[PDB]
């Protein structure tokens, strides 16, 4: 178990940890956050009491580093930094522990939620989409554009995303025109698996991740390329059994875990409606079918 | 963005474009048989590409033979036409190639659009308008080279004959719209009205009658009738 000390809370702010979240107030005697599970990336995240413009936050890895939060009054922000120190470091939590001015991070025994939502997520990935290689963790926010939408405009603050685009060259074969684009199966299982993410793990992953930063940070154009993900897979006849069966499991905790008032703009319905009822795969998700039709028959 | 009545004159400007009209590509009789199911039979279709600047008419004729053996076809239309027209544009110098291409239904948009990927420069299109390609097999000289067709083939004509000489592109397709749109209410009283005076000929060369100007604007007229009139006898007003 790992802990994330916070130097201190100087403004008013709702701290999210993965799928948890708790108000601060301004000038509350809080010191971070402990028992954090080893094993798992994690996400803490930020919206300030005064502006709910701009969620911000970290991706880390508690194995890679000692990390800790602490309020910048200059950029207005909180910000995460390693300690190097490690003796430093434990003391700080040790002594902070001691007074009991942590929250614990609230894992329920029975529950899977976090490991089933980042599953195939790795830091080292994380920090090829996010590229700031000078510290361990990246820094995402509702405001960072993708390359794609770059394309469509600061590059070192974009979220590098590969590049999904149905009607590109990439995608279509020369006189493969009609086959390719009604049954992308080349696309996905030659160009983008074997090509670019070498297996479906990494595809997953970054899958996953697009996600976790549409729900968390609103960012549109990881929703964009969550879904452009989903579309790929469902769009092709011809898809390894094994990856329609993890897909199911992905989906289905990603929208049982969707807060029920942000369905209206995290989720397409062109994609959802294609992906469920039309698509070579309408058959292949049913977990995922069986929780859209409960929780969000509206959509469809 | 899309072709419609408030920019219809951008047609007629001096960048290259090409009207593509799919509507009789797949054509069928549909029968009954031994049985009394019903079942198609393919007859030969054509793609309609059409410079409205010029009245150069790219005629592909579309052979049954295409159709053997293959499913869905009513989708693999629109694939074959967007191919066609890819290979017609590779197919023309540079300097001919069309900047814009309109595809008279928007089911022709990613079909062409993926058949166009080498050429990102040349906009595909969509029309509001509600345009009369469809009659083109009501004119007698492309529907017989289409029937009589034993292979793939295309045939080039203008449809415009000789207009531009005394008229602008302008009025030379609202002329060919009018008649293509009174073909398409009326056939038969349409072409009573471009035959029965007899003195006036279509030259070998030519799709339409050798009408003066004087007499293009009383069948103009008469087109123009015709087609209100239909629109009577259709909605009784
Ligand atoms: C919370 C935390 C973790 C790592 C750090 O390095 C610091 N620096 S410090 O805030 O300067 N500090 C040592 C304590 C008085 C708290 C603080």
């Amino acid at each position: 178990m790992n802990t994330v000390p916070f130097t201190s809370a100087p403004i008013e702010v709702t701290i999210g940890i993965d799928q948890y979240s708790f108000n601060v107030k301004e000038n509350q005697p809080f010191h971070g956050i402990k028992d954090i599970p080893i094993g798992h990336v994690h996400v803490i995240h930020f919206q300030h009491a005064d502006n709910s413009s701009m969620r911000y936050g970290y991706w880390f890895d508690c194995r890679m580093g000692n990390f800790y939060i602490q309020y910048d009054p200059k950029d207005g922000l909180y910000k995460m930094m390693e300690e190097r120190d490690g003796a430093k470091f434990e003391n700080i939590v040790h002594n902070f522990k001691e007074r009991q001015m942590m929250v614990s991070y609230p894992k329920i025994d029975e529950d899977d939620t976090w490991y089933n939502l980042t599953e195939f997520v790795q830091m080292d990935k994380i920090r090829k989409i996010v590229r700031k290689d000078e510290n361990q963790f990246s820094y995402v926010d509702s405001s960072m554009t993708t390359v794609q939408e770059n394309e469509l405009s600061d590059p070192a603050h974009s979220l590098n995303y590969t590049v999904i685009n149905f009607k590109s060259r990439e995608a279509i074969r020369p006189g493969h025109e009609m086959e390719d684009f009604l049954d992308k199966s080349y696309y996905l299982n030659t160009v983008m698996l074997q090509g670019i993410f070498k297996n479906s793990s990494n595809y997953f992953g970054e899958l996953q991740f697009a996600f976790l930063n549409a729900m968390f940070f609103g960012n549109y154009g990881s929703s964009l390329q969550w879904h452009a993900m989903i579309e790929l897979i469902c769009s092709s006849a011809t898809v390894p059994k094994h990856m329609l069966d993890k897909l199911d499991e992905i989906l289905y905790y990603q929208i049982k875990t969707l807060p029920e008032q942000y369905s209206d703009i995290l989720l397409n319905e062109r994609v959802w409606n294609i992906c469920l009822y039309s698509s070579f795969q309408k058959n292949s998700l049913h977990n995922t079918e069986k929780i859209m039709e409960n929780k969000y028959p509206e959509l469809l | 963005g899309a072709m419609n009545s408030s920019n219809y004159a951008e047609l007629f400007n001096n960048d290259i474009k090409l009207f593509v009209d799919d509507t009789n590509v797949y054509r069928v009789t549909v029968h009954k048989t031994f049985e009394g199911n019903v079942a198609t039979k393919a007859i030969n279709g054509c793609i309609f590409t059409l410079n409205p600047k010029t009245g150069h008419l790219f005629l592909k004729i579309i052979h049954t033979s295409v159709w053997a053996g293959q499913k869905r076809l009513s989708q693999l239309a629109k694939w074959k036409t967007a191919e066609e027209v890819s290979a017609l544009v590779r197919s023309l110098p540079k300097e001919e190639q069309p900047k814009q291409i309109i595809v008279t239904r928007k089911a022709m948009l990613d079909p062409l659009e993926v058949h166009m990927l080498d050429f990102p420069n040349i906009a595909i299109r969509p029309t509001e308008l509600r345009l009369p390609f469809s009659a083109a097999m009501s004119i007698d000289k492309l529907s017989d080279v289409v029937m009589k067709a034993t292979e793939p083939q295309m045939v080039l004509f203008n449809i415009y004959d000789d207009w531009l000489d005394r008229i602008s592109s302008y009025t030379a397709f609202s002329r060919l719209t009018l008649l293509l749109r009174a073909l398409k209410t009326n056939e038969e009283s349409a072409k009573m009205i471009l035959l029965s005076d007899p003195t006036i000929t279509i030259k070998s060369y030519h799709l339409w009658p050798s009408f003066t100007d004087e007499q293009w604007i009383t069948i103009e007229s008469q087109m123009r009738d015709l087609i209100l009139t239909e629109y009577g006898r259709k909605y009784n007003v």
